[PDB]
């Protein structure tokens, strides 16, 4: 189990860790979080009681060094930072846990959520996505914008998602027009799988990161993004069959973990609907569409 | 973005432009079978492209040849359409590419821009108009052509005849649209209204018969007759 101390809490802020969140009032003795499972990705997140506009915040590994969290007054915002001292780090963390001023990661012994939702995602890919190579972890907010949005304005603070475009000379071969348009096998397998991803795993855990941030933090065009990449699948006739098992299985948490709130902004009722009741798939994720048809049965 | 009645003088500019109609690309008959079944039987069709400033019509004949052996044929037809007006795009100087394609029917839009993916600068548009062109195959030798061809061919016309020489194309348009709505309407009584006077015939080069401009405005009166007098038998007014 690993720590992630806090300087200090000199604003009120709800803090996330991963699906879990609690509030901290300002100015009170808040040290940070501790014993966090080692061995998946995290995110640590912010929204300020004042300006509940832009959710934000930080993606991490904690075997890849020692990060803390600093208020920063001059840019007012919970900066992750990484310590270097070794030493400094470990004396630090104990005197915060002798003094009990953090907060236990709280995980239920049962519950593999956290797992699921991050099965296939990594640090190193992530880091490719946010393009930031100094910092160990990476920043995600809401207003952040895609490759693909930006196309259609700051690039050094975009979220360069794979660019996933129906209607492109990538996603249709000549001669191929109707084939390739109503059925995606070829731009799924040869261009996307075997050419881009070269595995179903990081094709995977491209599409859990977009959930995750289109969830955490609102942000639209990740939302935009795991659409996308459900919709090649669900509208390609020759699929892997382990992949359209996996499939259903990350759905499934996802829809699982989904605010019962939120839904009718973060779900696509045309991707959706289609996916499971026409597409080539309609029939192949049987856990996802029993719990969407018994938590979100107006979206369908 | 669509075409209406707001911007339908951008039809007369100087942008190359195309209507593409594709009501007529599958034609079938419906029979009973011995069995008593029912089933169809193809039979030959046509792309409608139509260049409206000028009266350009390329003719793109469909030999029913073409769906020997396919599958969910209506679907077919549609992308079968994009991709020929796609090779006839194709097959033009640069210079006389069109700079927008309009589609009568907006289940032409997607089938129509996959296969223009090549040419990103060419436009690509539905239309609010309900414009009368499926009664093309309502002109005698447009019709006929068609009926008769044994194997794929594209056939050039001119569908304004000699007008141009007279009149504007925004009123040869609408001209043409009111014949072909007059055809739509009631295709016996809109005939009959074409072909009475035997004295007034039609050019072996051209489609419909040769008024005079005097003619032509009670020609046009009669066919804004029927098509309001259809409009009270069908809706008893
Ligand atoms: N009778 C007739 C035949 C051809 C032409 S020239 C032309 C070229 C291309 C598309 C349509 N018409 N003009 C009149």
């Amino acid at each position: 189990m690993n720590t992630v101390p806090f300087t200090s809490a000199p604003i009120e802020v709800t803090i996330g860790i991963d699906q879990y969140s609690f509030n901290v009032k300002e100015n009170q003795p808040f040290h940070g979080i501790k014993d966090i499972p080692i061995g998946h990705v995290h995110v640590i997140h912010f929204q300020h009681a004042d300006n509940s506009s832009m959710r934000y915040g930080y993606w991490f590994d904690c075997r890849m060094g020692n990060f803390y969290i600093q208020y920063d007054p001059k840019d007012g915002l919970y900066k992750m930072m990484e310590e270097r001292d070794g030493a400094k780090f470990e004396n630090i963390v104990h005197n915060f846990k002798e003094r009990q001023m953090m907060v236990s990661y709280p995980k239920i012994d049962e519950d593999d959520t956290w797992y699921n939702l991050t099965e296939f995602v990594q640090m190193d890919k992530i880091r490719k996505i946010v393009r930031k190579d100094e910092n160990q972890f990476s920043y995600v907010d809401s207003s952040m914008t895609t490759v693909q949005e930006n196309e259609l304005s700051d690039p050094a603070h975009s979220l360069n998602y794979t660019v996933i475009n129906f209607k492109s000379r990538e996603a249709i071969r000549p001669g191929h027009e109707m084939e390739d348009f109503l059925d995606k096998s070829y731009y799924l397998n040869t261009v996307m799988l075997q050419g881009i991803f070269k595995n179903s795993s990081n094709y995977f855990g491209e599409l859990q990161f977009a959930f995750l941030n289109a969830m955490f933090f609102g942000n639209y065009g990740s939302s935009l993004q795991w659409h996308a990449m459900i919709e090649l699948i669900c509208s390609s006739a020759t699929v892997p069959k382990h992949m359209l098992d996996k499939l259903d299985e990350i759905l499934y948490y996802q829809i699982k973990t989904l605010p019962e709130q939120y839904s009718d902004i973060l779900l696509n009722e045309r991707v959706w609907n289609i996916c499971l009741y026409s597409s080539f798939q309609k029939n192949s994720l049987h856990n996802t569409e029993k719990i969407m048809e018994n938590k979100y049965p107006e979206l369908l | 973005g669509a075409m209406n009645s707001s911007n339908y003088a951008e039809l007369f500019n100087n942008d190359i432009k195309l209507f593409v109609d594709d009501t007529n690309v599958y034609r079938v008959t419906v029979h009973k079978t011995f069995e008593g079944n029912v089933a169809t039987k193809a039979i030959n069709g046509c792309i409608f492209t139509l260049n409206p400033k000028t009266g350009h019509l390329f003719l793109k004949i469909i030999h029913t040849s073409v769906w020997a052996g396919q599958k969910r044929l209506s679907q077919l037809a549609k992308w079968k359409t994009a991709e020929e007006v796609s090779a006839l795009v194709r097959s033009l100087p640069k210079e006389e590419q069109p700079k927008q394609i309009i589609v009568t029917r907006k289940a032409m839009l997607d089938p129509l821009e996959v296969h223009m993916l090549d040419f990103p600068n060419i436009a690509i548009r539905p239309t609010e108009l309900r414009l009368p062109f499926s009664a093309a195959m309502s002109i005698d030798k447009l019709s006929d052509v068609v009926m008769k061809a044994t194997e794929p061919q594209m056939v050039l016309f001119n569908i304004y005849d000699d007008w141009l020489d007279r009149i504007s194309s925004y009123t040869a348009f609408s001209r043409l649209t009111l014949l072909l709505r007059a055809l739509k309407t009631n295709e016996e009584s809109a005939k009959m209204i074409l072909l009475s006077d035997p004295t007034i015939t039609i050019k072996s080069y051209h489609l419909w018969p040769s008024f005079t401009d005097e003619q032509w405005i009670t020609i046009e009166s009669q066919m804004r007759d029927l098509i309001l007098t259809e409009y009270g038998r069908k809706y008893n007014v």
